[PDB]
């Protein structure tokens, strides 16, 4: 009856998103050729969320496909799991937005922008009562932050009741590439503070955290991290999608994490994770979930939720579970561990247990927080932005397709006084 | 007197040949995980 529209933007959105779904196939039963194998009523009996008929028997997926190139969509579609898509919601553009954001938001974007328009208006609007958006991109290229956040735009003016997840990459900075990060990134997050109901932070370098000292990787590649995150994306909408003791929902994440509503980007994090020689040591009960789902380095954003305060947090917890444990781990953190939670909120814990655990695993657990520790996150995307701009730095491509001066200091404001909002609650 | 033959392959006649082609035949073969078989066995049945 509810159902999760898939929008992909830009190479790392593809990406993130083909894993997607990926996980979400077997999830489902769901073969590479659209056909379902494996006998289970609950596999079917919710899958609309994700995926329609098509009067052959084959499920569908609603991805809405986009990027300024023919190239990493050539990729997804050649690759495994790749004729799933409908080849109509392949929105190709030939031009290039090369890692500009004025680029994808402006002056290339502004004319695909009205084709993808069309392809979600055909798909979304066509059903009785859709959930809402999910949409991935990275706010670090051209396509991503420019063209996605074009579409987040129009989205919520022509739909301003629905909920819009967004799986955002932020650059991370420590170690990263292309000159044009801080541009990129600060002129997407003055839109997304506005028309964006969930912004779920996710940073490379993070994820790269989890891949060296958590399942102690031998080459992390970014297939292996993109498989990290469509764990957090699949994660989140369980309840959505496969019945359980306390069913939950987007709507229900909204309203009992964000306390006003430009404060919504949360820190995600997904583990019942372990390494390679130790899934046969480790046990596996809700205080172990527990433990490695508040720590350090289960996080897929680089900021450490030490160095700040839990507004407030939530905690999906998949599998066969006492509802015992899961309310009473969630106080033993909330007592035990009180610096690092706020308190003009009391009790700032959701639990809410899905039935089905995922694939393989007995039970799992998937992180939404929106700890004021995300301001390490704006400053250190700022302190880069402010270098480049004392200077005049590489800004006569923005300039010269059609931005004012006066757009990067309104970036600025509205992401200065982001950090400066969290400080009032810290 | 006789010529000295012109001995002599630029750059561009010289140093490449066609190479082999790659040889790449392996798809992302992942046996799945069976679904693992649900008693939550519900609560008629369970205790009357
Ligand atoms: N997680 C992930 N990140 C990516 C991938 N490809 C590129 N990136 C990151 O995205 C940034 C480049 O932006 P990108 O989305 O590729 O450019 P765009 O196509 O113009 O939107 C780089 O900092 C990369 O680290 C990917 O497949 N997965």
């Amino acid at each position: 009856m509810r159902e999760i529209v898939h929008v992909q933007g830009g190479q790392c959105g593809n990406q993130i998103g083909a894993k997607f779904w990926e996980v979400i196939s077997d999830e489902h039963g769901i073969d590479p050729t659209g056909t379902y194998c494996g006998d289970s009523d609950l596999q079917l009996e919710r899958i609309n969320v994700f995926y329609n008929e098509a009067t052959g028997g084959r499920f569908v997926p609603r991805a809405i496909l986009m990027d300024l190139e023919p190239g990493t969509m050539d990729s997804v579609r050649a690759g495994p799991f790749g004729q799933l898509f409908r080849p109509d919601n392949f929105v190709f553009g030939q031009t290039g937005a090369g890692n500009n954001w004025a680029k994808g938001h402006y002056t290339e974007g502004a004319e695909l922008i009205d084709s993808v328009l069309d392809v979600v208006r055909k798909e979304a609007e066509g059903c009785d009562c859709l959930q809402g958006f999910q949409i991935t991109h990275s706010l670090g290229g051209g396509t991503g932050s420019g063209m996605g956040t074009l579409l987040i735009s129009k989205v919520r003016e022509e739909y301003p009741d629905r909920i819009m997840e967004t799986f955002s990459v932020f650059p991370s900075p420590k170690v990263s590439d292309t000159v044009v990060e801080p541009y990129n990134a600060t002129l997407s997050v003055h839109q997304l503070v506005e028309n964006a109901d969930e912004v779920q932070v996710i940073d490379n370098e993070a994820l790269y955290d989890i891949c060296f000292r958590t399942l102690k990787l031998t080459t992390p590649t970014y297939g292996d991290l993109n498989h990290l995150v469509s764990a957090a994306m699949s994660g989140v909408t369980c309840c959505l999608r496969f019945p359980g003791q306390l069913n939950s929902d987007l709507r229900k994440l909204a309203v009992n994490l964000i306390p006003f509503p430009r404060l919504h980007f949360f820190l995600i994090g997904f583990a019942p994770l372990t390494s390679r020689g130790s899934q046969q040591y480790r046990a596996l009960s809700v205080p172990e979930l527990t433990q490695q789902m508040f720590d350090a380095k289960n996080m897929m954003c680089a900021s450490d939720p030490r160095h700040g305060r839990y507004l407030t947090a939530s905690a999906m917890f998949r599998g066969r579970m006492s509802t015992k444990e899961v309310d009473e781990q969630m106080l033993n953190v909330q007592n035990k561990n009180s610096s690092y939670f706020v308190e003009w909120i009391p009790n700032n814990m959701k639990s809410s247990v899905c039935d089905i655990p995922p694939k393989g695993l007995k039970m799992s657990v998937t992180f939404v927080g929106n700890s004021t520790a995300i301001q390490e996150m704006f400053k250190r995307v700022s302190d880069q932005f402010t270098a480049m701009f004392r200077r005049k730095a590489f800004l006569h491509w923005y300039t010269g397709e059609g931005m004012d001066e006066m757009e990067f200091t309104e970036a600025e404001s509205n992401m200065n006084d982001l950090v400066s909002e969290y400080q009032q609650y810290q | 007197p006789p010529t000295l033959p012109f001995h002599g392959e630029s750059a561009y006649r010289t140093d490449y040949v066609p190479k082999p082609l790659p040889e790449v035949a392996k798809p992302v073969e992942v046996k799945l995980p069976p679904t693992l078989p649900f008693n939550a066995q519900s609560c008629y049945r369970s205790e009357y």
